[PDB]
DNA sequence: ATCGACCAGGCTACG
DNA sequence: ATCGACCA
């Protein structure tokens, strides 16, 4: 496998999780594009080929190392495929291309939680650097939702349909929820900070990680992912 | 060189020029209200009648005294404005009608700019009257419900700020190297106004933040996107060039941004032709070394720092992402007379470098000036006393993307920028 | 926009 | 519209 040693007081900190040990080859095989083809796990197009990948491997591939170009193009994508069949529950699947997206309904009280349904969502990336480096790039949005309707509503018809002072302590609350403002509504000194808490907690929890590290199961072989957000240094 | 996923921070004591030869330092409000007002602004406006009206719906309103009376002093005393006299047009009802009556009654007066309060929240009002005073003469809105509970002190010393730039006034401009940077700075791309329709823009400005020339296309579908974004970008450069035929601009920078069309690989090749083109018609030297950046706010990335800075890293702050891709720091939690203020997390600016004519040598070292830049140009912002996080070239469109969207959205008067020269040199937007 | 802003000294506001 | 932010 490859390992990522020490990848990246005045240290900064980035929503980028690494992946510092995965397959430094993976089996690939490749068809000729066809216009009804579709988006899907295992595959992915580039130009007007098709290669498949992962669970779509089957019989005749070749084996591509990361010094390959097209490594990078497909392993960002396999990356999420294999991480979809990873999800930990209360958390579902609700999204997934070259994006991962995932939810669970927010379950801590807040006022006016029998009306208006919030629910986090995981918005999944694969971010590539040096030549060798992979990390999945995490970020949080928080979704509203009318609870009679289980469909999407805005801060305006909130207001329209419930009130305005409805709106004003479910904002407040996302708000707090995110970490922003505390749970009063007010700018507080460690919002940065308890964010990314916050993030790395969801991730760690979305795909039943206990721990720092978790490794995951590929065809190829095994991947492992650090729950600590990336190191930026000043250069020298 | 430029090691990848470290960042570097830009070199500081950035600082503004406000006049009378005197510079005081960014990120520090209570410095630059007492500069102004010993030293002025960096420009004061020269006006015609020195007059200007105040319409309103209130008869003999004692909130409506206190703002003439704050509106009064501190133009003279912060701006320098001298010997300004208000009159009042009393609008009987609030409809765009009887409002109008008396916004064209005080164009017949004489005004330099018109200040006009309205009841409440009302859009299409507001934009229907904004769009139809942007043709005509500088204004500047109020709403009447809301500054019954604010600070009124606070609430006139910020809306001066963008009132005297539009009325072509200058309060403050960047100190930079004359040696470093850009000649000119051209903000351009497109914004998406319906799901269908969008408007293609392009805004030239100096290495100072100060903008020379402004030109949008008009309303078109995503098919037309490239053909009018060459149009405007060559528009406004006619128009600079025509305003400064003295200036060889020898580096040339764009800054490309808004949501627009997905044809990133169309869009480099349009944007390079049209800089061909024009070297061709002599408009940028034959030689013009330039670059083409995209800036965007919007993007996954966030970036925690200091525990002594709220958690933020530093002003400056440029993290580089991979080869060609940098998060900028614009702005950070700033120092105020009893401490650090609390700050919601703030995001960076994401920047790639697209394209550029430079040699293998001076590449590194070109982007890094280019990223300076942009960072500077986010020290630039006449809307208000308050930093905005976002570079001056990608702020004032989305101002200018805001009204152009709602007058199509809600029905006012359409604004026929080419053929009004103060629509295309005043920021008219704020 | 759900909220409050900016000077040195010191009438702790205003500037 | 005081302004300052901010999914796609
Ligand atoms: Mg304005």
């Amino acid at each position: 496998h490859h390992h990522s040693q020490d990848p990246m007081s005045g240290i900064l900190y980035i929503n980028i999780y690494p992946i510092v040990n995965y397959p430094e080859t993976i089996k690939v095989s490749a068809i000729p594009y066809y216009e009804e083809f579709l988006p899907g796990k295992w595959k992915k197009r580039i130009g007007d080929l098709i290669y498949l990948y992962g669970y779509g491997i089957e019989n005749e591939f070749d084996e591509i190392d990361n010094s390959n170009a097209l490594f990078g193009k497909i392993f960002r994508k396999y990356l999420l495929d294999i991480l979809s069949e990873n999800i930990a529950t209360p958390w579902q699947l609700k999204e997934l291309g070259s994006t991962l997206r995932l939810v669970k309904e927010i379950t801590e009280n807040y006022e006016f939680s029998n009306i208006i349904k919030l629910q986090y969502e995981l918005i999944i990336n694969v971010h590539h650097w040096q030549n060798t480096n992979f990390g999945i790039i995490v970020d949080l949005k928080i979704n509203i939702l009318d609870r009679e309707n289980n469909q999407r509503i805005s801060y305006t018809k909130i207001k329209d349909k419930y009130g305005e002072s409805v709106k004003k302590k479910i904002w407040v609350s996302v708000q707090a929820f995110h970490r922003h403002l505390t749970p009063e509504g007010k700018k507080y000194a460690t919002a940065m900070r308890d964010k990314f808490n916050l993030l790395t907690g969801l991730l760690k929890e979305a795909f039943g990680s206990s721990e720092d590290e978790k490794t995951f199961s590929t065809p190829d072989g095994e991947i492992k992912i650090v729950f600590k957000p990336l190191e930026i240094v000043e250069v020298s | 060189q430029d090691p990848m996923m470290e960042y570097k921070i830009v070199e500081n004591g950035l600082t503004y020029r406000i006049g009378n030869g005197a510079s005081v330092p960014i990120s520090n409000t209570g410095e630059l209200i007492k500069g102004l007002r010993n030293y002025g602004p960096y420009e004061v406006p020269s006006l015609k009648y020195n007059q200007i009206a105040l319409i309103h719906n209130n008869q003999f309103s004692s909130l409506i005294n206190q703002l003439k009376s704050q509106i009064s002093s501190k133009i003279d005393e912060v701006w320098h404005i001298h010997n300004i006299n208000i009159s009042e047009f009393i609008y009987d009802s609030p409809h765009f009608d009887s409002i109008k009556s008396q916004v064209d009654n005080a164009i017949d007066t004489g005004v330099d700019g018109i200040m006009l309060v309205l009841p409440e929240y009302n859009t299409p009002l507001y934009y229907k009257l904004k769009s139809y005073l942007i043709n005509s003469i500088p204004s500047q809105f109020m709403r009447y419900d809301i500054l019954s509970n604010r600070n009124l002190t606070f609430y006139v010393d910020n809306l001066l700020v963008q009132f005297v730039s539009k009325l072509g006034g200058k309060p403050w401009i960047l100190n930079v190297d004359p040696e470093k940077g850009s000649d000119i700075i051209i903000g351009t791309g497109a914004t998406r106004i319906d799901n269908v329709n969008l408007f293609c823009f392009a805004m030239v400005f100096k290495k100072d933040g100060t903008m020379l020339w402004n030109e949008i296309s008009p309303i078109v579908t995503s098919s037309e996107y490239l053909t009018y974004l060459k149009s405007t970008i060559k528009k406004v450069v006619y128009g600079f060039k025509k305003s400064n035929p003295d200036w060889d601009v020898e580096k040339l920078t764009l800054h490309v941004s808004g949501k627009r069309p997905k044809m990133k690989d169309g869009e480099t090749k349009i944007l390079k032709e049209t800089v061909e083109e024009l070297k061709k018609q002599e408009m940028v030297s034959r030689d013009v070394k330039y670059a083409i950046l995209h800036l965007n706010e919007t993007h996954p990335f966030w970036v925690m720092g200091d525990p002594n800075n709220r958690f933020h890293p530093y002003e400056g702050t440029k993290v580089k992402l991979s080869s060609k891709r940098y998060l900028l720091t614009l702005l950070q939690p700033y120092l105020k007379r009893n401490g650090l203020e609390m700050v919601t997390p703030i995001k960076p600016l994401s920047v790639e470098i697209v394209s550029d004519n430079w040699t293998s040598e001076e590449y590194y070292h070109n982007v890094h000036e280019i990223l300076d830049e942009i960072y500077y140009l986010s020290k630039m912002n006449w809307r208000g006393f308050r930093s905005r996080n976002l570079p001056v070239t990608v702020n004032y469109p989305k101002l200018v993307a805001g009204i152009i969207a709602n007058v199509n959205r809600y029905g006012g008067y359409p604004i026929n920028p080419e053929g009004n020269r103060s629509l295309q040199t005043n920021p008219w937007f704020l």
